[PDB]
């Protein structure tokens, strides 16, 4: 017999004490070695309720990632609170590693294994584990990179699709690579490449899944309505550099309605002056490193917001979302919940 | 204590743009979304959109898509609303609002406990148009044992208001001047009536006096029984 | 999606106001009050949960899709306009205004054909007057050659008279001069509590 509860989880990883890489260094001092032979116990005749939007595991992951970033990605100048802080800002090795979250004694993690689970409600096949799978703390907006894929069908996730203030997470069942590059020899200019054939076919599948949730209305995509660059563009960190990519071409309604078939190339720019995602102010970093900067990632999900208003048309509008990085963790922690044994 | 202070009201012509501000205090500004709701008399309250201070994320109502813009200033904790291409339909009182439930971890946007004091915005043409005054004739036969109704119709004027007196204000008993209605043409119209003894229709003269200050118009109209 | 009923509520202090809202989807429904010249105020949220400062005289209930706000023992600070809300959607509003009670008085109904002066302008306005009645509730229907009219009429009602506590209503039917000359019989039908049956005043175009 158990009950839902919240406790201080501990971290596990496969960090290398010899690595200078930032996540490895953090995990060395913050985490413990992983388990070679994990234990999972499947529970039949047991039905449990889950709610990915009220899962406090997310809150703890959020603190760690903030701590990791704040103690690693140090700016040259920090502008917050109307004051000026000048520090040292050396270039770093940056590439996220998988992180497992685990429960102490008396607590256990319950895991939903329903292949079509949408994040809230009851689950039929529940297993009992001590640790989650290896989750990479990838910080991004609009697109979810390098995450886990949905088992069966594309899954739409929202605390409440009626509430246009609630984020929508689209969980893909087939990843699509995005190939971002800052070539050697403007040093701040970059670009991302995506296979238009793969992407548009997935995007077509996304609209058809949404139709199931919105009474077969016409599904339309639009660019973000406004906000800081971190949300109006696809924002992410590659090799320690802050990238901002324009995703207008990624959501082409014409290609999901001839010629669109090919290689899509998004314009990007590496910024040195960014808004601190600690909800504070502006941080200033050094120019990018010389040579070809490159990262190939899996697009495994999409963050969306749906338009509202007192209207009366048979078409819904969706826009690339983001901003709240806690949603990035929700998308990986959705099948987990902490219970306390007796 | 949560407070929302809005800027002062203003008047605009059709075609102009407007900007209004909402200064927030009493709570952690970046935690909660801010909404804008406008209210016009006779009409359903209309949600315009919300804005989340942290990254300035915004969601605009479909019917306002393209004309509206919401921003914020972090230092002064002030939210801003811009509305462009104004017309008569934008005449209303504009409110900023924030939901009752707000924590660092969670919120509910739509239970609006907190409202600003409101910013009235009028959008109208500077043009004026004087009223047409038509007689509402009593009847044809005189009944020496009853009361007769008469009045004048005051049609197609802009803007408000018009006033009506009778016999230069010497006739007040049984007078009814109705609230004006807004017609499809965009022009106002009202009626003024009065009940009098039918036995005085051949003796007393009844004149309605209509005043429309915006157009500098004063019209007197004698209302008398039709000839047939 | 949100159908608030009715439109205007005319009550005396001490009485109870019953305001209802029919929704098409279930979910957190809120009620707001707007006093004259003041910003709206959250009265009830989540169907029946009373907000801060709100007296237990206010109560929310729900039967099927019908949400109801009842205000017992009306005070001066209760009168105004009330709105229901679900997410970003609002109801049309319910105006709750002060009514001073008196004996029932049937209206006196007059009808005025279009002026000959106005008929030289291409437009025709027919005016129906309901004079000095109580209670305020009244229905007016226009008929043109025994055909129910709709979408071409506007009504106006006076404030309750400070001397005799009655109301007066004006209804105007507007037609083009051409369309007006097409028909003969023009009638307004009046139904009111003080009338044993609906009263119809009418006239025939051309004849005096
Ligand atoms: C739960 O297990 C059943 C029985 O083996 C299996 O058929 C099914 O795939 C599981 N449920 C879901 C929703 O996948
Ligand atoms: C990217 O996806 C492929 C399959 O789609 C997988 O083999 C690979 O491990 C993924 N890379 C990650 C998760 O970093
Ligand atoms: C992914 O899900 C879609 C339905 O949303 C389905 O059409 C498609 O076949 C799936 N792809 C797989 C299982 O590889
Ligand atoms: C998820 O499934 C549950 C089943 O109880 C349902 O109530 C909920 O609306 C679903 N959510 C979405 C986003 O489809
Ligand atoms: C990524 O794009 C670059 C050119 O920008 C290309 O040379 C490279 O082969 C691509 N990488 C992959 C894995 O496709
Ligand atoms: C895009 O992907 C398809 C497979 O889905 C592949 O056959 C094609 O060569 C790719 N196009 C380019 C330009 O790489
Ligand atoms: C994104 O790129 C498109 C390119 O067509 C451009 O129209 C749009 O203004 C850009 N948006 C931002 C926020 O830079
Ligand atoms: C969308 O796709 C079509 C097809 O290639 C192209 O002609 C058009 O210019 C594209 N527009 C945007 C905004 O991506
Ligand atoms: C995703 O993982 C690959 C290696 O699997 C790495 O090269 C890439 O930089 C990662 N992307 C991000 C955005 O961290
Ligand atoms: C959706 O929102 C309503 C209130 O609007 C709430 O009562 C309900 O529990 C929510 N549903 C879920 C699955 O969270």
């Amino acid at each position: 017999v158990w009950k839902d509860a919240d406790t201080t989880l501990f971290c596990a990883s496969d960090a290398k004490a010899h690595e200078t890489e930032v996540h490895n260094v953090w995990a060395t001092h913050a985490c413990v070695p992983t388990d070679p032979n994990p234990q999972e116990i499947h529970l039949e005749n047991v039905t449990e309720n889950f709610n990915m939007w009220k899962n406090n595991m997310v809150e703890q992951m959020q603190e760690d990632v903030i701590s990791l970033w704040d103690q690693s990605l140090q700016p040259c100048v920090k502008l917050t609170g109307g004051s000026v802080i000048k520090q040292a800002c050396p270039k770093i090795s940056f590439d996220p590693i998988p992180i497992h979250y685990c429960t102490p004694a008396g607590y256990v993690i319950l895991k939903c294994n329903d292949k079509n689970f949408n994040g809230t409600g009851p689950c039929k096949n529940v297993s009992s584990v001590q640790c989650t799978h290896g989750i990479k703390p990838v910080v991004s907006t609009q697109l979810l990179l390098n995450g886990s894929l949905a088992e069966e069908e594309i899954i739409i996730r929202s605390e409440n699709l009626t509430n246009n203030a609630k984020t929508i997470i689209v969980h893909l069942n087939k990843s699509v690579e995005i190939n971002c590059t800052r070539p050697s020899n403007d040093i701040r200019k970059a670009y991302c490449e995506i296979n238009g054939t793969k992407w548009n076919k997935v995007l077509k599948q996304v609209t058809e899944k949404l139709k199931e949730h919105f009474n077969n209305k016409t599904i339309i995509f639009q660019p973000p309505s406004g906000g800081d660059l971190e949300i109006t563009m696809h924002h992410f960190n590659c090799r320690g550099e802050f990238f901002y990519c324009n995703t207008t071409q990624l959501f082409n309604n014409t290609c999901i309605g001839k010629g669109c078939n090919g290689t899509i190339t998004l314009p990007c720019k590496i910024k040195q002056i960014i808004n601190m995602w600690q909800g504070t102010g502006q941080a200033m970093y050094a120019p990018p490193i010389d040579g070809k900067i490159n990262c190939v990632s899996n697009i495994t999900g999409i963050l969306l917001t749906r338009d509202g208003g007192a209207n009366n048309t048979s078409n819904e509008t969706f826009r690339p979302g983001g901003g709240n990085i806690k949603d990035n963790w929700r998308s990986e922690l959705y099948k987990y919940k902490v219970v306390q044994i007796e | 204590q949560v407070r929302l202070s809005q800027s002062g009201g203003q008047m605009k012509k059709p075609g102009d743009s407007m900007r209004i501000s909402c200064r927030a205090s009493g709570y952690e500004f970046i935690n909660c979304p801010i909404n804008w709701i406008r209210l016009a008399p006779g009409k359903r309250p209309e949600w315009m959109g919300w804005m989340k201070p942290r990254g300035g994320a915004v969601s605009y109502a479909r019917q306002l898509q393209g004309r509206v813009t919401m921003t914020r200033d972090m230092y002064s904790e002030t939210a801003f609303l811009e509305l462009r291409s104004l017309t008569s339909d934008d005449t209303a009182v504009y409110f900023c609002t924030r939901g009752k439930y707000c924590t660092a971890r969670d919120y509910y946007n739509w239970d609006f406990e907190h409202w600003g004091q409101g910013t009235p915005v009028t959008v109208s043409s500077a043009s004026t148009k004087g009223p047409s005054v038509f007689p509402l004739a009593p009847s044809s036969k005189s009944t020496s044992g009853g009361t007769a109704a008469l009045g004048c119709l005051v049609k197609d004027y802009f803007p408000e208001p018009v006033t009506v007196s009778w016999n230069s204000g010497a006739l007040t008993s049984g007078v009814h001047t109705f609230p004006a209605v807004l017609q499809s043409s965009g022009l106002y119209s009202l009626s003024s009536v009065v009940t009098v003894p039918s036995s005085s229709l051949g003796t007393q003269t009844y004149i309605c006096n209509v005043n429309h200050k915006p157009s500098n118009t004063k019209v007197d109209k004698k209302v008398e029984p039709k000839s047939c | 999606v949100l159908t608030q009923s009715p439109g205007t509520l005319s009550l005396s202090p001490g009485e109870t106001a019953i305001i209802s809202c029919r929704t098409s989807q279930y979910g957190s429904l809120a009620w707001y009050q707007q006093r004259p010249g003041q910003a709206p105020r959250l009265v009830i949220y989540s169907g029946s949960t009373r907000a801060a400062g709100i007296p237990d005289r206010f109560s929310g209930s729900r039967w099927g899709p019908d949400y109801t706000l009842t205000i017992s023992n009306l005070e001066s600070g209760d009168f105004g306009v009330y709105y229901c809300q679900q997410y970003e959607f609002f109801g049309q509003g319910t105006k709750v205004q002060v009514d001073i009670k008196r004996t029932v008085a049937a209206p006196s109904v007059f009808i005025f054909p279009p002026s000959d002066e106005q008929l030289k302008s291409g437009t025709a306005s027919v005016v129906c007057l309901l004079n000095n009645f109580y209670p305020r509730e009244a229905k007016v229907q226009w008929k043109v050659d025994n055909a129910l009219q709709s979408g071409n009429s506007q009504e106006s009602v006076t404030e309750q008279d400070s001397k005799d506590s009655t109301y007066s209503l004006s209804s105007t039917l507007t037609l083009s001069k051409a369309d007006y000359e097409k028909h003969k019989v023009y009638a307004c039908e009046v139904t009111h509590q003080g009338l044993s049956s609906p009263v119809t005043k009418s006239f025939n175009r051309g004849e005096c």
